Formats: C-alpha cells, structure tokens, sequence
C-alpha cells in the first residue's frame, strides 16, 4: 500500500511526534485472529508461514516507524524496545516451530535397530550411521544450523552494501615504497619487506605501513561478518573482487572426502578434503594454545579446534557460546566414540583424561550457562526471553510452572498483551500436539488473557 | 664543539642521532644548561680570555638563531 | 636565579597542579597566603614537611627550586567546634535518614519550631561565655528574624482563641519593630557609653533616633521630666512632641527648603515623619536619621514614619523609592547592608541598578520579598556570606535552604545544591567530619555517582586501624541511620589488600561475598594456608559459609577446585566421628563412597608452582593412605 | 634530594607515595608518616627529561606510566612494593608528551599525547597483552595534550539522576598546534570524525575537564602559548554544545591549567608567577579566593 | 520535556519564573494605563541578567532581527500573501547575516587576542585582514595582478563582501591601486550602488568573462568574487561545503533575487520555497550533521522565512518547549501566527498551494495541548 510509504516518507524530515504504535498493536489482533481462523492446527506449516509473513510486515512498519525519527524519547524509546521484543518473540516462535518438526520427525522412529557396526573408508559414512544412533547429536547440529540462518538473516544486505566501498588494488603504497627504494636508494629507512605477498612479513616477523594493516583488518571484519552468517559464495566474490583469496584457499582444510563414486559416469565428488584432519585439529590446537595474533583469527582458531580454556573469552554473544560449546561436546563424544572403538595411538586433539572419561549429556550446558561467572552473562541469565529460550530447549514443566508461578505473583510489571496472546496460543498448540499442564494454570492464562481482551 | 657540530652535521660523533623532525624548526633543547654555564662564566670576569669567550659564543648563538629562523621558514613554506 | 630576558624557548621550568584528597603540588613558596617568617619550607604537608632540598645555599650560578604540597586549611578551629554541632546534631534529627530505593536517598522535613530554639541556644551561650563574637550576634539576630518572619507567632494561645488578620498583622510590625530596637541597643549602648550630658541639640539629633528605656533615663536627665520619655518611648498612638515635629516636618519636606551651616544643631525635624523623598540638584538632607546606622534607621522607619496601617512591603518600597536614584535627582538616605559583623556592606543609598555590578544586597529584604513572593529572581541574589566576613561555614544558610526546598518555593536549580553539598562536604572532612557530609550529602539525588562518591568516602575514612571512636561511629551509622554495609566491607577489605593482613582481608573478602575475586582468592591462597597452619576451624567455617548452592550454580571451577576440599574435609570429620564412636559401618559405608569418589579428579586437579606442588604431593599422600585404610577396611574380619 | 628543577609531582590517593618525576636522572619516592619523609623507591630507566605522570586505582592494578624527551613510553607495575618492568615502548615522530588513564568508570585505557600528527592510543585489556590503536591525518602539526572525560558527569547527559545507567564509552578532546581543537568518541567501533572547531591559528597547550560529582554542567578550560583561554560549557542531553566563550585572557605563556578532583577549583599556571584559583560561587559565577608564589 | 504547572507551590525554571514576573508587570502597567514600552527588550534583559548565555544570545538575536523598521501584519496567512514585506523581510535577514558574520568574526579576533599570528587591530578593514591573516596567510595558489602588503586581494575581497563592511572594500579598492587589473571602477560602482547598479552593458561582459576564462582556476575566493560580480547561474560551489553553510547560504541570497534587478533574467533567479525545500530537506534534520548545534538550524529558519518550522524545531528539543511557547507568545503580542481550527490534529497543518516551512499553525491545538499538559498551577501563571 502506497499510504504507508507516504505516510513513512512524510514522517522521516517532519518535526512532529507521533506515533501509530498503539493503533498496530489494536490493528494487529484483528488480523493475527482472522490468520488463526483461516490457518488450524492441521495445517501447521501454512499456518506459520502466514505467521512470519504477517509478523514480518508489522516488524517492517515498527521499524520503519522508529528509524523514521531519533528515538531519545521514551515514547519512541519503549517502541524501539518493542520492536526488540518482537524480533525476539517471532524468533522464539521460530524455535518453537523447528523444535515441533524435530519432535514429529523422530516420533515415526523413536525406536531403532542396531545389527552392522563393522567400519568403512570415509568417515562421513560412520557419522551419517552415528547421526541414526543417537537425537542429542541431531538436535546439536540442527541448533546449529538454526543459529546459523538467524547469522544470515541478521546479516541483511550487507552483499550489496560492501559494493558502495570495495576496492581492487591493494599494496599499493608498500609498492610505491619499494620503487622509491629501488630507483633512489631511499624511501625505505624502516623495517622493510621482501616480497609482496601476505604471507611475507608474517613469515619475516617484520610488518610495514600502519594504514595497510587496518585496512587488513577491515577486510578480516567483512570475511568474520560473511563467514559467522554461513555465506562462501559472497566471500569468494569478495575475495575475488579485492585480492585476499589467501584466507578462503585457506579455510578449505577440515572437510573430508565423500567417498560414493562406484564408476566413471558417476562425476568427481570426492576430491574435497583430505585425510589430515587428525594433523590439522592438532596444528590448530598448537595455534589456540599459543595464540598472540588478532581477536578474530583467536575466534576461529578456538572454533576451529575446541579448547574451552581460551574458548570462555572468545565467545561474545550467547549464541556464539553455546554454539562452541555444542561443537566441542559433539565432537569430543564423536571422537572418542570412533576412536576407543577402533584405533587409539594418535590424539588428534589433546584431551587428558578427565575429558576423556566423561561422557556428556544435555544439562551441563545449561549448568556452564548458569555458572558462568561473566556479570554480563549472569544478567542475561536472569531476565526473561533468555529463560523463555532455556525453558523452550529443555522441554521442561516443574520449573517452567514455577517460574510462571512466580511471573503471577510478581503480576503484570513485564508481561503485556502481544506476550500474553503469543503464550496462550503456544500453550493451546502444546495441548492440541500432546500433554497438558494444571488447571490452575490454565484457568489462570485464561482470565488474564480475556482480562487483556476486554481492556 | 657542540654548537660548531649542531650548525654542521657532526653530532653522530657526539651521540646525538638525528633531530627532532617537526614541522617548525625551533630551540627545544633546555636552556637552563646554557644560562648556567653564561653564569658561571660571568661569575670570575678578571681576564679578557672571558670575554673573548662570552663574545664568541654570542656571535655563534646569533648565527646559530639565524639559521634556525632559514629552517624554519623553508620548512613553513611547504 | 634566572630573570634575564629571553626570546623563545619551548619546554618548561616548574609545573603545578593538584592531587588526592585535595592536595594542591605548587612551585615556590606561599607568599600570597602567609606573611610572618615562621613558615614551613620544602613542605610535604600541612604543619611540619621539611623536604631535603640541598639546592637552597647553592646559588649564584644555578637557579633554586622547591616545590610544597599542601592542603586548602584555612582559619583554625578550637571552640567552634560545639558551635558548629549543635545545629547541625539538631538538623540530623530533625530531617529523614532512612532510605528511599536502591541508593539512600535522604528526604527533607519542613522545620519551623527550630529557628526558635537555635535563637534561645544562641543567647544562652552569648549569656554563658563572655568570648561571644559578633558573628554570635548576627547568627542570633538572624535567626530572631527568621523566627518573627516564618517561626511561631505565638498563636492560638490561651485556649482556642486565635487573633485576626489585623492582629496579627500588627504582632508582626511589634515583632519586627521588637528585632530592630534588639539589634540597635548595642549601638544606642555604644553611644551613651561615649557621649551623655554634654551637648545639646548635636545629642539630642542622636537621642531622637535612641529613644528607648536606658537612653530615655538619660533623656529625662538632661530634659527635666521623664512622664514625657515615658509616653515617647512607646509606639503605636502614643505621639505628643513626636506628633507635633511630624507636623511641622511634613510642611518642611512640602516646601523647598535647604540646609545652612551645621547640619545638626538646626535640623531637629529631620528624624520623623519623612515624606517620600524627592530631590532636584541642590543640597537636601532630610528623611530617617540622615547617615547613621542602617539598623535604628529602619527602626525608626517602622516607627514614626509610616502609619501603622501600612505594612511591610509598603515601607519597603517606600524604602526603596528613598534611597534609589529613580525618584528624580540625587539620593542622600541609606541602605540596609548585609551585616557580617558591624555594617559589613558596600556604601549607604545605592540603587539596585548601581547595586548589582558588585555591591552586595541586603539578607532582611531577600527573606521579606521571599516571604512574599517567590516569583522574583533569585539566581544572581542570595550572597555566598552566611552573616560572616569570610564565605566559609555554610550551616544557617543551609539550614534555611533546606526549610525552604522542604516547604517548596525554590526553584529548579540543582547546581546550587550540588556546589553547595559539595562545599559543605569539603568543610566537614577538613575540620573532621563524617557521617555529618554523608547525611548533608544523601540530599540530593544521584544514584551511581554518589553511590561511588560514598563509597570512596567511606574507603578513605573507615580503613582497618580505627578507634573504638570509629567503632562508635560505624555502629551509630548502622544504627540510627540507613547505610548499607556490604560497601564498608568492600572498603575494609580493599583496605586490608593494601596492607597485608591475610586473615582480615580474607574476612573482609568473605563477608562482601563476591564471585570471581573471592573465588580465585579462595582457591589460590585460603585453601594452602589452611593446610599449611592446621587452620581447621577457619577452613571448616569458610566451607559450610560457602557451600551454599546458589554460589556454586553461579560460579564457575568451583565443583572442580573447592569441592575436593569440601570432600576431604568430610571424609577427615567423618573417619574422626568413627574413631570416636567405635563401629559405625553406616558412616564407613559413605566415607568409602566419598573417598573412591573424590579417587577421579587427580587429573583436574593440577600443580602452578612450588607451593601447589608440595601440596599435590600432600593431598597424593593423604589419598594413597586413606585409600589403603578404605581397602584394608573393606575385607571382612570374619 | 632533587637538585635540579622539578615537573611534576603527584601523592597517592591515600597519601603515603610521593612520585616526583624531574630532569635530575633520578625518581625518588619517600613517605609520609609523622610529618616525615624517608626513601622507600628509587626508579631510573628514561633517556630524558621526565615530564608529565599519572597515577590509577589499586582495584585495577597498581600501574604507573612517565614520559620523557626521547620518544619512549615506560611503564611499571608494583607488586610488593618493588616496581618492575612492564611495557616498554620507544620510536616516534617526536618527544611524547601527556599521558594519563581514563577514569574507574570506564578501565585503564592509557592516552598518549604529542606532537608526532598522529593518536597512539594504548589499552589495557586481561592480563599479560595490550592493544593500539592508530588513528592517522587527524593533526597537521601534531597533538599537544589530550583530557579524559568520564560518563557520570550530568551536564553531558540528561538521564544520570533518573535510576538510568549511562553508556561507558570511552570520550574525550584533543587540542593540538594544528590550529584546531577536536572531540574523540569510541564510535562504530573505531575513531573518527566527531567535532572539530578553529578557534586559533598557532599553538595550544592543555585542556582541563571537569570532573563534577554532583554538578550537572561539563565544563572545559584551555590554555593555549599565549595566553589564550577557552571556557566550553555544556548541559544539554545526548549531544552537548561548545561554547568557545573567553574569561581572563593572558599575554604570557600560560602552561598548565587543573582541575580538582571533584570539580571544585581551577589552578592556572603559565608566566605571572600566581596561580589564581577559581572556584564556582552560589550565584553560578566564577570568584577567586586563594592565591599562591611561584 | 517543558515547564509544566506544578501542584501549587514547588519549584519551576527561573526562565519561565521571570517571564512570568515581567508579564506581570506589564498587566500591572495595562491596568494602571501607562503606555508600556515593549516586552521585548524586557525578557532581553532579564536573559542578560540570568546566568543563561546561549539562550539569551539567541533572544538578542531574535530581538534584533524583529527590531527591523517593518510593518506589523495580522496573521501568517497575510505576511505570505503580501510581497513587500516579503522581500523587506528577506532583505533584512541578509543584512543581519552579515552583521552575524561580522561578530562571528570579531569573537575570533577576541579569541585570537592580539599577538598571535597578526592580532585584531582596531578598525573595521585592519580587522579583516588579520581575520585573513588568521584564516590563510600564505598566498593561496591561482594569484592575478599584485597583492596588497603580501595579502591574497581575492580572499580579501570575498572576505569584506561576507562581513558586508562597504567601507572597508571601499578602503580597500583604493589601497589596490595597481595591485588589481582595470576592474577597480567597476568594484568602487557595485559597493556604492545599494541596488547594484555597474552597467547592464559591463555586467554582461563580466558575466561572459566568466564563463568564458573564470571557470577552473585554484582560486575558490576569486571564483566566488567573480561569479557574485558577473551575476551567474543561482548556485556556485567550490569549498564551503564544511559545516559552514552560512557563507553558502549568504551567496545563494546574493546571486538570487525575488525582483528583476540590473542584469536580470532567467537561470540567474530562483523562488523562496526552492530554499525552503533545500533547507528542509537536504539541510534538515539527521541529514548535514546538524541535530548537534540546533541554534544554527533554528537561525538559517528563521532567516529563510520558515517561522513555522522554526517553531516546530524549537517544540521538538528538549527543554526548549518552554521558550517555543514563550517566542509564540511575543509573535502573538506582535500580531503574528495565523489561527487554525482543530484539536486532535497535528500542530504543523497546510493547505493544497502552500509551501513547506510556512504552514497554518494550528493556535487551537496549540492551546488545547498547553492547557491538556498543566496541573493546577500557581495563580500568577
């Protein structure tokens, strides 16, 4: 609709106040209902498509609504934090949806059958074999996977944006440099490099130009910024239009071939990898070990190879920690795994044996997140979203009704009327899919949501 | 000895390396080492070898002025 | 010494500046502050430095330097410290000290009843010590006039009987009326003492502007009778000879008449009436007392000028249009000065247009047009000078800023506050206060920062070697007032961190309770010492205080580095509680559950240095032995 | 001792170290215990003329840093009452000049000032390596002095006295011979261009912000070679607006002008031999109560 | 936010405290039947006398650009109807940017003292030159003819035309006897010619000198001189565009006129609103970097006839609602902003054929919020 974007354009260079944020919140009951009508419980991938298709759009019209002034009032300050909340509330139903679909995938084979365990060339095919062995390593990689599309889609169009300011020669003032020196014996009194390569003069332990290394620097940033999101085919673009294909020939070092091809016709699908995983995991412990270079570089180092002592400040966010911490734990069960059962003379990463006798499971995640002695991450862990998330991984029920227990006797100085409509139709979709809760509890949803209703 | 070496080039004979490369060539040595040693030599003024000494190290210092005044002009008029 | 002239040097010579509890690091010496020869060189701080500076005898050739630290301590305190306690111990208990949310804020409580009792407090010490000053006087002056302005008017007195508007309007102008012949006795003394039965009319033209009861004993002497003084004395009606000079000086002032020679022997009217003052350009002098004192001139204003119909703000503007330079040539009247000690002002008759570039205003005038009215400005008024020659000591203006901000009619100007909590503060910790700048500080509201600022405060005046005065003093603020303790333990252990007290700052640490520096400081220090000075009790008290489970589900390493100690600790007081009890297979069961459990973290559990080493090889020992007794124990006897 | 002339000198925030850093070759501190003195510290490592030092909080870390005329940054760090070495830094375009710690509120961020065109700025992050941070083109002559700015001053922000925690972003200003004074702000995760102004066409000397406990209005004092002074006030919200508004100008050489530790007197020292010393009245002007000899 | 009515007696802003005062004064003179002088000069000196300093260099401003020899009209809707006053208007604000100039000028001086780099030195043309002296002393590249005692004459030109000072270039014209070309008569005629008048004839060779030769040299003053003599194109940019507009928009007020002058004709003039919209929308908000100093934005509005917008600038600050309503009100006294029915709209309304920035205020929303956002006030307010 062409009002919108007038009413947009209009309000992004005039000098009033006002904002439409109650009438969306009144507009968008309405339309979540009439969707709630159309889409039942059957059709539950419809149903949530329309959901993020509706949720999506007042997402747009909010955030348009906030970008279109400085937001320093409280007015648009408590609109800028709903919005927050929004984002949050719709990717905690995406969660949810995923959880859902795991859950109905894995009830048509909650019950397995065990007969060849004889191995084969090709680790993949051990782990495809694994993966049916055990969910806790399925739900990991699906968690993953999850945090990875919320990177790319946080990411936006950054793709188009870095086109606004890339470059295509680089080295340019160390060339100028060395052609002074070479044509005028001077213009090199310092510390000089040999070659013109980028391996150069972190070989030689000697660096050259303060403006070269920054400008390296942001050019690492935008390939952490494209790699975190799950993106190659942009970082080899980028790579390609600017001249630092180095770090992505690089990166292609801890795949592993896909053994299959059974004749000629069949194409090459086998030639990416290589049989030195073992060497390389331990080369990059030796790395996270002995890292001295930047903080990014540190951050895959550590990704790369597992070692929590240095991992606990490399991971910023949540996300980023808990994501390391699924890695690392489906990795060393994974390979311990393999090798106890098959060949143990070579630790390809340098666990002792306190690693090495303990099988983990799904609730020490949790019990670091709730130890960690970060004050940043201890007050996350205590607001409300954070324990909305923990609760909806868990599947819990005793503490989920104690803390909705307490939420009730706190009363309504955090919860609203979008929270309370989003909890009640995760509650009925729980009832509709299996179990139940208590009667006191639901009767307790139920006033307050028609209390809600009615105000 | 030092000054002759300063209006020269001859201080990496002395210790000092090059100078403070900035952009208005001024006197940023401290002058208190210099005000003392014109006390001490005004201090015993019975012989004329004194004032012969007081008289050269004024004219230096003037020619040394001047040539500061030179540097720092054809450094200004970059 | 050098001064000779230079051309250009860049650089520096000497270099000041300030540092830590309020230190001021100058070159040279304090000649612009000190005067007499007996003055401290090379000094570190105040009273006795003495710095070795060797430099001083060698000269000529080489310039002396010397640099003192020093600290702003002005005037000196011996007495007035009561006198400085007393209204602010009063204050204490008169405004809130409870807390209000996370910070302690302190609220303010509207106080009327006490400018009365800091006046009566005032004339009982100038009764009880000869030594009273006259910044005693003013203080209690003020405080007289303050209390007939918004104290008690003594109403509803005699049973329910209360006067009307016109009553009370007249108790007041009696009450003022009362306040200025008070503050002008000291003057109307000062003369009778000087002068009495010599001169003529040259006394008389002072007399008229006395008139009270000990100066109208020496008016009958040297008149004839004292049935006339009697009835002149009082006001209100009570006019004979005074009425018929205001007759006489009301036609005086209507027409143009001027002065001749000696301007006191002639000019007897001019004392009374005084019409509004009106002036061209030649010579006039006439109005209230002509040139004498600011305080019997108002006196004399209130009294037989006016009417007693008109009222204050009349005669103040009457007053003003007197001595301003807008009534049509030029004044010749005064103006009421701020009295610090004796007339301490700037000039007589100046307009506020010729007031305002520097002269400082009147303190009476500023709280009449505040009781008033607070729609005036008051941003550029009310002067630094609470009734004293120096702008130090700010407890009656603070005390009367804080009635009228409880009272409401301020205004929004929170930097006045804060500079003036802040000089106060200043104040109390040079003479050597404390909790005093904590509750005059607590006022204002500022949640972070002044909660950083006390702790700072707190940090640097309770530290580890205090008195049983500071003991005292801590228990009082703990007590009688709202003040968080958690803070003075933070202090008291960064205290003892600085000085080396392991035992103290280990309380210290574990009484704050915090996360990851008492944890590391436990796990690091706590742990060896324990085992190395058989400190049992200590380590078995800091377990069971630590062994809560929301520390450990909060911290990390924990179920790593002190649960070993905790299990040993266990299993040391369990294998004790079965020597002692004999047989008891029920606690032998989990004493080899326990130990066989703990017989797994060896690998976690690893060396750093000399001290860890020789305690891995300890806790090595001590497990092989149990774990022989546990396999010994294990075998059945039958 | 101290023979020769004496810069600096600063005490301990408990009053018991005397740093005084002077061109005699030699760093001696005493203490202060009965109204005596007896040496405890005597630390010589520099290749100049000492200049300028700065103290920090022991809840940090005991670390102290001294500047000289020979383009080396040294800093030591105590323990046990014996410093030692901790990071030495040497090579410029010229003599480093100021240095000092940003305030508790934010960490122990070192600012390196001087003549050279460029910021060096220096950050002291866990336990062992630091971080640089080079900012380049932003002084055609060169830097001169650099003043922190703490956050919980309410005259920059208007959300202090509200229970509202305010950002802890590092902020300060800079007024090089470049013939402009900037302001720096940690933002986009870098630095850039925040507020430059020309109020001046040679040198400037120092700056001095004020540290107001209580105060909400943020005020700076410069000196410049002149005798140049500028007073920027602000109490505005989010962003604040400098005023380059004069008071007692000079004709000599004014050098240093300091603050007090709460915002409470301004000490200014130049070529008058009087350090006049201000201090804000109850009628929102400037009067001068002290005076002292140089 | 703003100074609301607090509940009875409690404490409000000095500002709005001693405006209150003067108003009642001023009542108390209407009622006694005095002729009052102005209230005007009244909130000037009690701003003066407040330790308050932007703001009350912002009122003598105001104050001085409405002390203009105009006529008062009877509401916003007449003053955009009338064309006279517009242009009278729009003439003043010229001047008084040059005059603002000239001050800025003199507060470097000031600021620059006296022995730094050529001080300030009495006199109008000797303060111009050390202003230019402190600016660029070096002889900036792309020099014609001589120069005066080794000063860029260009810069010093473009310099004296910026602080408006005709006696000065006056001077200055005089002491550039053969420093200059054969240009001197034409320069003398155009300062003494309040009107421009230099020859129609003369104008246009000048105007076809520089399109012609005057096009790409190295100097941006001489351009600038040049283009401002020559009368060309609305618009000419070279280095300005550095967070220094008022020099950009004082030469766009120049090179563009509402009436046909000397030398007059198309692609030479433009219209009001067209600076409206540049100013609002290129040079609005959270567009030119300009959200941190909102004075210069609220004086380029005021002075590009934008009351409206100035007004709406002004409510949206913090803290400044207060002096929006007290500049409303002094308007009002002096028969300004035209009434505007409605209550539950918005306070900036138009109608179809008005231009941005001069808008129908809406006086009856404007008081329905004031009297919605009060408590129960003192009885003075």
């Amino acid at each position: 609709s062409p009002s919108f974007t007038e009413d947009i354009t209009l309000s992004a260079v005039m000098l009033q106040e006002e904002d439409p944020g109650e009438a969306a919140t009144m507009s968008m009951y309405p339309d979540f209902l009439k969707s709630f009508l159309e889409h039942p419980s059957s059709a539950v991938f419809e149903l949530i498509e329309q959901y993020e298709a509706t949720c999506n759009t007042q997402i747009t019209l909010l955030k348009k609504i906030v970008k279109r002034v400085t937001p320093g009032q409280q007015k648009f300050s408590k609109t800028a934090s709903i919005l927050w909340l929004l984002q949050q509330e719709m990717v905690t139903w995406r969660l949810i949806a995923a959880l859902y679909r795991d859950r109905i995938q894995s009830a048509l084979e909650e019950e397995n059958m065990f007969e060849i365990a004889a191995p084969n060339a090709s680790e993949k095919t051990i782990v495809d074999k694994l993966f049916q062995r055990d969910t806790l390593v399925r739900q990991s990689q699906l968690v993953v996977d999850w945090l990875e599309s919320i990177a790319k889609d946080e990411v936006g169009d950054f793709s188009d944006n870095i086109e606004y300011y890339a470059k295509s020669v680089y080295w340019e003032n160390t060339l100028h440099t060395l052609k002074q020196r070479s044509m005028l014996s001077l213009g090199s009194s310092r510390p000089l490099v040999s070659e013109l390569d980028p391996d150069a003069p972190i070989r030689q332990k000697l660096p050259l130009d303060d403006l070269d290394r920054e400008d390296d620097i942001r050019l690492l940033k935008y390939l952490f910024t494209l790699i975190r999101a799950g993106m190659t085919d942009e970082a080899q673009r980028l790579c390609k239009r600017c001249g630092q294909a180095w770090r992505a020939a690089t990166l292609e070092g801890w795949k592993l071939y896909h053994d299959a091809n059974i004749n000629g016709g069949t194409e090459l699908q086998a030639v990416e990898g290589n049989p030195y995983r073992c060497v390389w995991k331990t080369c990059c412990w030796r790395m996270a070990e002995d890292e001295q270079f930047n903080k990014y570089e540190r951050a895959i180092y550590a990704t790369l190879s597992g070692n929590l002592k240095q991992l606990l400040p490399v991971c910023e966010s949540w996300e980023d920690t808990v994501w390391a911490h699924f890695k690392v734990m489906v990795d060393s069960l994974v390979e311990q795994e393999i090798r106890a059962s098959i060949i143990s003379f070579n630790e390809a990463n340098e666990l002792p044996r306190e690693y090495l006798e303990a099988n983990w499971t799904l609730d020490s995640v949790f019990e670091e997140l709730q130890a960690t002695d970060k004050k940043r991450v201890l007050e996350e862990n205590r607001e409300h979203y954070h324990i909305i998330q923990k609760f909806v991984i868990l599947a819990d029920v005793d503490g989920l009704m104690d803390e909705f227990s307490e939420w009730l006797s706190n009363g309504k100085n955090l919860l609203l009327g979008h929270l309370l409509r989003f909890m009640t139709h995760l509650l009925l979709f729980f009832r509709t899919l299996g179990l139940q809760a208590k009667e006191e509890v639901s009767v307790e949803v139920l006033k307050t949501y028609i209390q809600r209703l009615i105000n | 000895e030092y000054v002759d070496a300063l209006l020269g080039k001859g201080h990496q004979y002395f210790g000092i390396q090059a100078p403070l490369s900035a952009t208005s060539q001024l006197v940023w040595f401290p002058y208190s080492a210099i005000d003392h040693l014109r006390l001490a030599l005004g201090e015993n003024e019975n012989n004329q070898h004194n004032q012969a000494i007081l008289g050269k190290l004024q004219r230096k210092m003037d020619e040394y002025f001047q040539k500061l005044k030179k540097a720092t002009d054809d450094y200004k008029k970059i | 010494t050098l001064m000779i002239d230079m051309g250009l040097f860049m650089g520096r010579s000497f270099r000041v500046g300030w540092g830590p509890n309020w230190t001021l690091v100058h070159n040279g010496d304090k000649l612009s502050e000190r005067l007499n020869a007996e003055e401290d060189r090379d000094m570190d701080t105040i009273d006795y430095g003495f710095l070795p500076k060797p430099t001083s005898a060698k000269s000529l050739t080489e310039s002396p330097f010397k640099v003192h630290v020093e600290k702003l301590s002005l005037e000196q305190k011996t007495k007035d410290l009561q006198s400085y306690l007393l209204p602010l111990e009063i204050e204490l208990k008169n405004s809130t000290v409870d807390k209000s949310g996370p910070c302690p804020h302190f609220r303010p409580n509207p106080g009327v009843t006490a400018i009365h009792d800091y006046a009566g407090w005032v004339r009982n010490f100038s009764s009880e010590a000869a030594e009273v000053e006259a910044v005693v006087k003013q203080w209690g002056l003020t405080w007289t006039l303050c209390e007939s302005l918004w104290g008690q008017l003594k109403e509803l007195e005699a049973s329910l009987d209360e006067p009307n508007e016109y009553v009370k309007n007249l108790e007041r102008r009696k009450a003022f009326s009362h306040w200025l012949a008070q503050t002008a006795q000291e003057r109307i003394e000062e003369e009778v003492s000087l002068y009495g039965p010599e001169r003529h009319i040259e006394a008389v033209f002072s007399y008229l502007t006395g008139g009270r009861i000990s100066d109208a004993c020496r008016l009958a002497q040297k008149s004839g009778d004292h049935r006339l003084s009697l009835l002149l004395s009082q006001m209100v009606g009570s006019q004979e000879v005074r009425d018929l000079i205001t007759l006489q000086l009301v036609d005086w002032n209507k027409l143009q008449v001027d002065h001749y020679i000696q301007e006191e022997r002639l000019r007897v009217f001019c004392l009374l009436s005084g019409t509004p003052v009106w002036r061209s350009s030649d010579n006039r002098s006439i109005n209230v007392c002509s040139q004498l004192d600011w305080k019997r001139t108002l006196g004399i204003h209130l009294w037989y000028m006016l009417p007693p119909t008109a009222t204050v703000a009349q005669a103040l503007h009457m007053y003003e249009q007197a001595f301003q330079e807008q009534e049509g040539g030029e004044p010749y009247a005064c103006y009421p000065l701020p009295p610090y000690l004796e007339d301490c002002g700037f000039s007589f008759g100046d307009d506020p247009s010729a007031k305002f570039i520097s002269l400082q205003r009147d303190v009476c005038v500023h709280l009449l047009k505040l009781y008033s009215e607070r729609q005036y400005d008051l941003c550029q008024l009310l002067d630094p000078s609470s009734a004293t020659p120096d702008p130090l000591d700010y407890r009656l203006s603070w005390h009367m800023w804080m009635v009228l901000q409880a009272l409401n009619y301020t205004h929004l100007s929170g930097h006045r506050q804060g500079m003036l909590h802040a000089s106060y503060a200043a104040q109390l910790e040079n003479v050597g206060l404390w909790e005093w700048a904590i509750f005059v500080l607590l006022h204002i509201q500022d949640p972070h920062v002044r909660e950083a600022a006390v702790r700072e405060l707190l940090n640097r005046h309770c530290v580890v070697h205090d008195s049983p005065e500071s003991l005292a003093k801590e228990n009082f603020l703990i007590q009688r007032l709202c003040l968080p303790a958690q803070w003075i333990h933070k202090a008291k252990a960064v205290r003892s961190r600085r000085d080396g007290d392991k035992h103290k700052e280990a309380l210290y640490l574990l009484k704050s309770h915090q996360w990851n520096q008492c944890h590391k400081l436990v796990t690091r220090h706590l742990a060896a010492d324990a085992v190395i000075n058989e400190n049992y009790r200590y380590l078995r008290g800091f377990l069971g205080e630590l062994a809560r489970p929301e520390h450990c589900k909060h911290i990390q390493d924990w179920e790593t580095a002190g649960k070993v100690y905790l299990d040993y600790i266990s299993v040391i007081e369990m294998l004790n509680q079965i020597r002692q009890d004999e047989c008891s297979g029920g606690e032998l069961e989990k004493l080899h559950t326990k130990v066989m459990s703990l017989c797994k973290w060896v690998e976690l559990i690893q060396c750093y240095s000399a001290k860890g080493r020789l305690a891995q090889s300890e806790m090595a020992k001590r497990v092989a032995n149990i774990l022989r007794v546990v396999l010994s124990l294990q075998q059945p006897p039958e | 001792s101290h023979e020769d002339m004496i810069h600096d000198a600063q005490m301990d925030y408990y009053g018991i170290r005397l740093a005084t850093c002077s061109s005699d070759r030699s760093v001696k501190i005493f203490d202060v215990k009965n109204g005596g003195q007896i040496l405890i510290a005597d630390l010589r490592g520099h290749d100049g003329p000492v200049w300028q030092v700065a103290w920090a909080h022991p809840m940090y870390g005991n670390i102290l840093a001294s500047c000289s005329y020979d383009r080396k940054v040294i800093i030591w760090k105590e323990e046990n009452g014996t410093w030692e070495k901790t990071y030495e830094y040497t090579g410029h375009d010229s003599s480093v000049n100021s240095v000092c710690w940003a305030p508790h509120d934010f960490g122990l961020v070192l600012a390196c000032g001087s003549s050279d065109g460029a910021i060096s700025i220096l950050t002291f992050t866990g336990d062992g390596p630091w971080e640089v941070k080079k900012i380049s083109n932003a002084h055609t002559i060169g830097c001169n002095a650099v003043s922190w700015a703490p956050s919980v001053i309410p005259g920059s922000l208007v959300d202090q006295p509200s229970s509202q925690k305010p950002n802890y972003i590092k902020r300060f200003v800079s007024g090089g011979c470049d013939n402009l004074v900037k302001i720096w702000r940690e933002e986009d995760g870098q630095w850039k261009e925040d507020q430059k102004l020309e109020a001046h066409s040679d040198w400037v000397r120092d700056v001095a912000w004020a540290p107001s406990i209580g105060l909400p209005t943020s005020t700076i004092a410069s000196c410049s070679q002149d005798g140049r002074v500028y007073i920027w006030t602000s109490d505005d919200a989010a962003t604040n607006c400098w005023t380059p508004k004069l008071l007692h100008k000079f004709n000599d050489v004014v050098w240093h002008v300091s603050w007090s530790i709460t915002a409470n007197i301004l000490a200014v020292s130049g070529g008058d031999n009087k350090v006049t010393l201000w201090k804000e009245s109850v009628d929102g002007q400037w009067a001068c109560i002290s005076d002292v000899n140089k | 936010i703003s100074e609301s009515g607090a509940p009875g007696r409690s404490s409000l802003d000095n500002v709005e405290m001693a405006y209150a005062r003067q108003m009642y004064m001023y009542n108390e003179k209407v009622v006694s039947g005095h002729l009052q002088p102005s209230l005007v000069d009244l909130c000037t000196e009690a701003a003066e006398r407040l330790d308050d300093k932007n703001v009350s260099d912002l009122w003598v401003m105001v104050k001085q650009m409405t002390d203009v020899p105009l006529i008062p009209a009877s509401d916003t809707l007449k003053s955009r109807c009338s064309g006279q006053m517009q242009m009278a208007f729009v003439r003043q604000a010229l001047n008084y940017l040059e005059q603002s100039y000239k001050n800025y000028t003199l507060i470097s001086v000031f600021a620059n003292l006296q022995q730094a780099q050529l001080g300030g030195v009495p006199g109008t043309y000797n303060l111009v030159r050390s202003f230019l002296n402190i600016r660029l002393p070096t002889p900036i590249p792309g020099l014609q003819d001589g120069e005066i005692e080794g000063y860029p004459v260009w810069a010093l030109i473009y310099y004296c035309m910026r602080c408006g000072d005709l006696m000065a270039a006056q001077q200055v014209v005089n002491r550039a006897q053969h420093q200059l070309g054969d240009f001197k008569n034409c320069f003398q005629e155009y300062i003494h010619n309040k009107d421009r008048r230099l020859s129609p004839t003369t104008e246009n060779k000048l105007r076809l000198h520089y399109r012609r030769a005057v096009r790409a040299s190295t100097d941006p003053y001489k351009r600038a001189v040049y283009c401002i003599i020559g009368r060309c194109d609305v618009s000419d940019n070279h280095s300005e565009v550095a967070d220094k507009t008022e020099d950009y928009l004082w030469l766009k007020l120049s090179q563009v006129c509402f009436e046909d002058e000397a030398n007059s004709s198309p692609q030479d003039r433009l219209t009001l609103p067209q600076f409206q919209k540049q100013l609002f929308e290129d040079y609005g908000e959270s567009h030119f970097a300009v959200n941190q100093q909102p004075y210069l934005y609220f004086q380029v509005l005021f002075l590009t006839a934008q009351f409206e917008a100035a007004i709406a600038f002004l409510f949206r600050l913090e803290r400044t609602r207060c002096h929006a309503v007290h500049v409303a009100l002094a308007l009002f006294e002096l028969k300004l902003l035209l009434k505007s029915t409605g209550q539950s709209a918005q306070l900036l309304s138009q109608e179809p054929g008005e231009p941005q920035g001069v808008r129908r205020l809406n006086f009856i929303r404007l008081l329905m919020l004031y009297t919605r956002k009060f408590e129960p006030t003192d009885p003075r307010e």
